[PDB]
């Protein structure tokens, strides 16, 4: 998965 | 412990990268049902997210290689379920029920959503895709409602939900039409992020774009 | 199960980084009594490797804040139990693996290679209990050092990989256990100098271990000068 | 630690 969604 | 003293061992943990630990403390924390604070609301996010992280990176590695590989990925799968199950219930139990503040009804609307979504991810099927979509839905509502497009949980929000139509319903349009709105409206009011919440909202509105670079490209 | 199971779960683990899984299987597979093969060992170690290196990376982390909290009763407090805490994880790991090694794998180490590879370990250990003890584990992890040192010296070549990395562990055991900086950088100058003097004897096979460890032996003289 | 012992 190169799209991200919200990181930590 | 105390929740005090709960809530200061989770941030130890944190440091330390025991996000189990971590996850343990605020699981805590938030089973004696006093509302959480913003403090303790990021620090159950974190230990949760990192902990079902984990879970996932290693469910996908698995998934990938895959009978020995389907055991395995079946027994990454049951931890990963019940993660995702103990925070829907926290959620469902605690959390949304005592929420109150809109904010707070946001995040842990957006936090349904997500958690749905990594069942969704490796699934009833149907149920918890529409699980996933009416949290995110309900959460995205209130937020245009009582926020304002530079709000980073009213951003973050719409970069989750933006992904979950991306690839929970394989829906490229819906994504890059949710991600592109979220991130032309607050670009358009930019004099109205606060000195405590500009990095997170820029941070956010540039994954926004990245996404939609990626999925426009 | 069969062995060849068992370490099929270990790679899949590994590729997982799932090492508690990892080190299980190992585990499983050592206490099935046979010496175990060049692939089996070498996933045995970096399985554990991995998890007591979680623990003590955790271990220094809460070390520092309870360093740092002095004056803060409460962070302090906690800190300290916290530590605690991890403090016994981590030498349950520890010894888990010292009991691997003093009852299977020093034992049915049949050459050379094996038997510094393995006493290596069992100095690292014991140099890991050393680093939340210092106590007579100081000497156990030196004698175990020793003995493999040794042997390498008669039985390997200054390039092999394990000898260069055994020099380099025991330079690291010098250097923070014993705080012997000169007996650290002459230990790795030694080896150092010792394996630039042969580089010929660099095989395709051990060329990229042998020279990033020569290298890490430089870099640590570089830092202790 | 800056300085290094054997990576696993």
């Amino acid at each position: 998965r190169l799209y991200h969604s919200l990181p930590a | 412990m105390d929740k005090n003293e709960l809530v200061q061992k989770a941030k130890l943990a944190e440091q330390a990268e025991r996000y189990d630990d971590m996850a343990a403390c605020m699981k805590s924390v938030t089973e004696q049902g006093a509302e959480l604070s913003n403090e303790e609301r990021n620090l159950l996010s974190v230990a949760y997210k990192n902990v079902v992280g984990a879970r996932r990176s290693s469910w996908r590695v698995v998934s990938s290689i895959e009978q020995m590989a389907r055991e395995y990925r079946e027994k990454i799968e049951t931890e990963l379920r019940d993660i995702c199950n103990d925070v829907l219930s926290l959620l469902e139990k605690f959390l949304i029920p005592n929420a109150s503040q809109a904010e707070s009804k946001v995040f842990y609307l957006k936090m349904k959503g997500d958690y749905y979504r990594y069942l969704a991810e490796v699934a009833d099927k149907k149920g918890i895709v529409d699980q996933s979509q009416q949290a995110y839905q309900e959460a995205f509502e209130i937020s245009k409602k009582e926020m304002q497009p530079t709000h980073p949980i009213r951003l973050g929000l719409a970069l989750n939900f933006s992904v979950f139509y991306y690839e929970i319903l394989n829906s490229p349009e819906k994504a890059c039409s949710l991600a592109k709105t979220a991130f032309d409206e607050a670009i358009a009011e930019l004099d109205t992020l606060s000195e405590e919440s500009y990095k997170d909202s820029t941070l956010i509105m540039q994954l926004l774009r990245d996404n939609l670079t990626l999925w426009t490209s």
